[PDB]
């Protein structure tokens, strides 16, 4: 898990754009983004056809992502044999197992996990996720949710930071997480594993205000796309990522963006 | 020794409490929006509002406040004081108006013959020969203070700051004593 | 903060009206607005883009305004490298941050804050706030609200004068507002910065009826060019304030509206 | 505010129909009203432009009166600046104030307000209305509120009058009217001030039953031009307020009304 | 009634004691008390037999009070033929008519009634109540319900004074007083009558803490008397309130009370 | 109120025990106690007659306390006048006014009031208490509501200095206190006055877990007075607080007791 854990630490300060096809893969690419996460083109989701996450694969020299229900181990057991770069067990797809989440250590492919809480994160970390992302809300594109569980995150890990020794088996209960990770994000003082930001940013301004907020990255939904000029917009957010603390920056991105 | 203020902008409320601050019994400061109130009155101060502002609505009814102000200052020659956008008003001529107005040269009351540029906010001191809330510049044209900072032409006086914006109130007893020196 | 103030306090008296465009500015600058509200020119409501409140900035010689979601302080820092005039932390756009507002003391633009009660203008008034205007209730033209908001923070604020030294510490907490602010309210026997009213002043009535209620002022929504004659409702609003004690006024402006 | 008691009084026994235009107000005049309550001819309703109201009392010699939404003290003005007769704050407009009334004792025109019992009648007196209305329910031409009004007001001031001087105190408290004013009901065995029937009437029927039951007058709605003939049902509403105890004419009258 | 109102304010500052015989009686006119208000000397309570209050009467030079049941208006007019001082509408003793209180209008002898707020202070005032006293808790020792009392009237006759001219109507209806005395409350500033504290006060130090509060005077129970000393207990408390605003005295009356 | 902390600043890690009579109070300061609160010697309480308590301040040379109702602030002129030492208003008497609490910026005297939170400890160091404590349960003897309040109040200030500068805004919104406050106790990290422990200590070892706990100092009611020995139980006490982070001194404290 530690090289795992190694190449998603080169994965920080990055935009990674929901694509749907072959011509949005190669647009992200040419706006700076580090990865791909590969959508169905369209009442059940399922995973997208492995034939379609091949072809991006094979377009883009970027790291290419791919979702699984939440639970349905056989879907990532497809994926993993693709030779594809992150597995996203999410939310947004169906259910699978409403019980259960795949057990990410028998894979060699890392895992993105969502979390609205430490305890949720730190669960997840336990089952062998490599990365997390903050739920938030996606498809209605306000980052009032995305904002609340990034604070939410951050409030519990400093709040534990000031906890004592004899306290901490306490909280580990009361948000119900692994006791052993809950140590190591006390003495890390952050989460243990690479965080981005998911769930409603859609503007320069969304994104330089979660990586403002301590997150490592943004992931940024298909709105870029549904938009005047998908290329400006998207390299908008991504120059607001890498420049998130240059308001003088931010303000020249944002200007004239429709 | 019935001296009024202009209120038809803002910044009318600073300059009536820093006279009454003075506390004298016979002055008396009253509220300035229409011709009535402008024949009550020996004098009269602008309050550094805005300028677009007090011209719009002095010009009522066919310019009638309007009238009522030019014929007061260019007839009976009462005192008159105007900060901020008051040298606005009383400066003959002002440029850098983009907007082609047909106001011309009557958008100003006139009275002092300096041009002046309204357009950035700090503190000078007044070595006269205060908080310039955007204070404007006087670009052509006795200077009765500087730091330019007063302009006292006739009956008429202007500052470019804002004195009734600090504690000291020495030039509300200023225009108080020129009022008093016209009487 | 001091000249935020009075530069502020030379604002009384005056009427801000919510723009959409450059002709819109321009009408409410020949009809005597002192400040124009730029809005977004017709789901998420978010801060409009920073190229509209630029243009507007450039053909208008009065201040101008520019509204930002409750708590995304990155907007903020979007406009006030625009130099705008002051900045509207606002309840009619998509909430940002539900528990949060602005830090609005980093900031070197004046910021415009909502109040319900003398509790939420002082909250706001002590995290920096350099103006208050009554929420009332956007978009229905009812001054119900508005006036109802008038007098609960005009009856309160007495109510407060009228109090003693030792049942002030209980007031606070009742209110919960800082004491500080408390003890200042009572003294100046106002509230302690600029008070505007909005929402709901749609006639030369509404905005005198709030003008003879005590306010500084008025906030007029879009309104005002959605009616036959944009300019001269607009001169009658802007009448009817600097004229409120002027029962031959009103009538005057009231005549022929429409 | 004895002057406007007097003009009141003279108000006894006519019918005040509320017209929209000049030509329902000359139809008005010829069918025998005493005066025209002056209408909006159509979200948020206020009080007409008094440019219509102006135009109406120049062309009829009979009282003139207008609406001003429940509290809004300025509409009030700018009527009273006007000349008009009699002024209305109705509760058909939508209400500026919901928890005060305009102070009717600053105004020198006669107000009418409305009430659905003794105790909000005697209210509004002490306030200082010089005429009442029972509200009814408008709109709806059903006289069945404005007759269950009409009793229960009724009965109220009669169950007074049979009552004890140590009694009266309780009884005031318990509707929650002035302690003078329900003394002078009680002396006067009916209400202080002129009393009018509104809501329901459209019938010259619905019209002889309110008078028969004791009020000095009728508010006639809209209805009587929403008609085949306008001249012919007003005249005939008129007749019967003005010989409510004569069946002969009211068959009269009611005979081809539609 | 202004020769009433003229003999209780000949009354401010004084102790009431609540004797229950004649040698009780005579203890409180040495310790200095204005009046004493006659007790029964003991599950109906009843109005004391008139011939106690006879012997009293004649046994000591200062006022003389008793009690009668609320409503009872015929214990009332028993008492007012024996020429006493004051009669107290008692809540202590059993409600005879728990919905009427006495119209003390037809009596000339003064009338004192208890109140918990200013709408009830108001109303007695205007059945004719020449004094009133703040009911507080009899026979608990417990000062909590005076003080909160005290206080409750305090401010609604301070927030009364700083209401507005159109606001006082609506005041009036919620606390359910009569408009003319709200008036004149304001006006005044004060209760329009004397007010004295009642229940509760036991100490030199509650004593005087009602007098630092307004009050006029006190009404101390039969606790003085059921002491170690009462002639020591009953001078302290009468020094007390002669001295509230002297915290040497204060302390020196409250040293070896026991 | 600066000297009145500054005195305050020399109460800490002392033991004051809630004495009844003269001999008690003699007890409690040859047992080492830097303070004596004087109780009433037993359905009203109020506070102790004056007589009491000057009786006692003139037979020890230790601070002494004294108790006053909750917004009695004639009580406390009563004993401001008597050059006492330090005032309580406590919640043990009877609650004279419900409502509000003794405007203690009036007078020279140093104030102590409970608290069961951070919100409520802060409120009452801005209304001019020099000293608080921890509201516990009097009367019974268990430590587990001042072992609970102890741990709120040490959670919250620390909760708080991990926070951020946007965030205190609405944090003294929720715990309801002022703003300056709460500042200042994120730069101190702690109570900015003194903060004792109240309310259940009854052994040496009860008294040692809260002083390990950060507090200050211990309130000890009456329990040591009703037992076999008071002055060895009351030295007892005094030597836990003193050396709290010795189990030895603790152990040896505590045998035959």
């Amino acid at each position: 898990v530690l090289l795992k854990h190694g190449w998603c630490e080169m994965l920080k300060g990055g935009v990674i754009m929901d694509v749907k096809s072959v011509e949005q893969a190669k647009i992200a690419e040419e706006a700076g983004a580090i990865g791909v996460m590969v959508l169905e083109n369209i009442g059940v989701a399922r995973s997208v056809d492995p034939s379609k996450v091949e072809e991006i694969k094979k377009c883009v020299s970027i790291n290419v992502l791919a979702r699984v229900r939440i639970g349905h181990f056989v879907e990532a057991q497809i994926l993993e044999e693709l030779k594809i770069d992150m597995i996203d067990e999410s939310e947004v797809l169906t259910i699978a197992d409403e019980m259960h989440h795949i057990d990410k250590h028998k894979f060699k492919t890392p895992f993105v996990c969502g979390c609205t809480n430490l305890g949720e994160a730190l669960r997840r970390i336990s089952e062998g996720a490599s990365m997390i992302r903050t739920k938030g809300e996606a498809g209605t594109g306000n980052i009032i949710e995305a904002i609340k569980h990034i604070r939410t995150v951050n409030n519990e890990i400093c709040y534990l930071c000031c906890l004592s020794d004899s306290e901490v088996y306490h909280f580990a209960k009361k948000i119900n997480a692994p006791i052993d990770l809950v140590l190591l994000t006390k003495k890390l003082k952050r989460l243990p594993v690479v965080n981005f930001a998911a769930g409603g940013v859609a503007t320069p301004a969304d994104a330089a205000m979660c990586m403002q907020l301590g997150m490592d990255g943004v992931f940024v939904g298909s709105g870029i796309f549904e938009s005047e000029n998908p290329r400006k917009m998207a390299a908008s957010i991504v120059s607001a990522v890498s420049n998130f603390n240059n308001p003088k920056i931010l303000l020249d991105v944002s200007m004239n963006l429709g | 020794i019935t001296i009024g203020v202009l209120s038809l902008q803002g910044d009318f409320e600073p300059h009536i409490n820093h006279f009454i601050k003075l506390q004298i019994p016979s002055l008396n400061i009253i509220q300035v929006r229409n011709v009535h109130d402008l024949g009550l009155c020996d004098g009269l101060v602008i309050p550094g509002g805005e300028s677009t502002t007090v011209r719009r609505c002095c010009a009522y009814e066919q310019d009638t406040l309007y009238n009522a102000l030019v014929h007061f200052i260019h007839v009976l020659k009462k005192p008159i004081w105007g900060t901020c956008a008051g040298c606005i008003l009383l400066s003959k001529n002002v440029e850098n108006i983009k907007l082609y107005s047909n106001f011309g040269n009557k958008f100003s009351f006139g009275g002092l013959d300096i041009t002046i540029c309204r357009n950035d906010s700090f503190i000078c001191s007044l070595n006269i020969i205060a908080a310039c809330i955007r204070a404007p510049y006087i670009r052509e044209i006795k200077v009765l203070a500087t730091f330019i900072a007063a302009v006292e032409q006739n009956n008429c006086l202007g500052t470019v700051f804002n004195p009734e914006l600090l504690p000291h109130t020495a030039f509300q007893q200023y225009f108080y004593e020129k009022v008093k020196n016209y009487k």
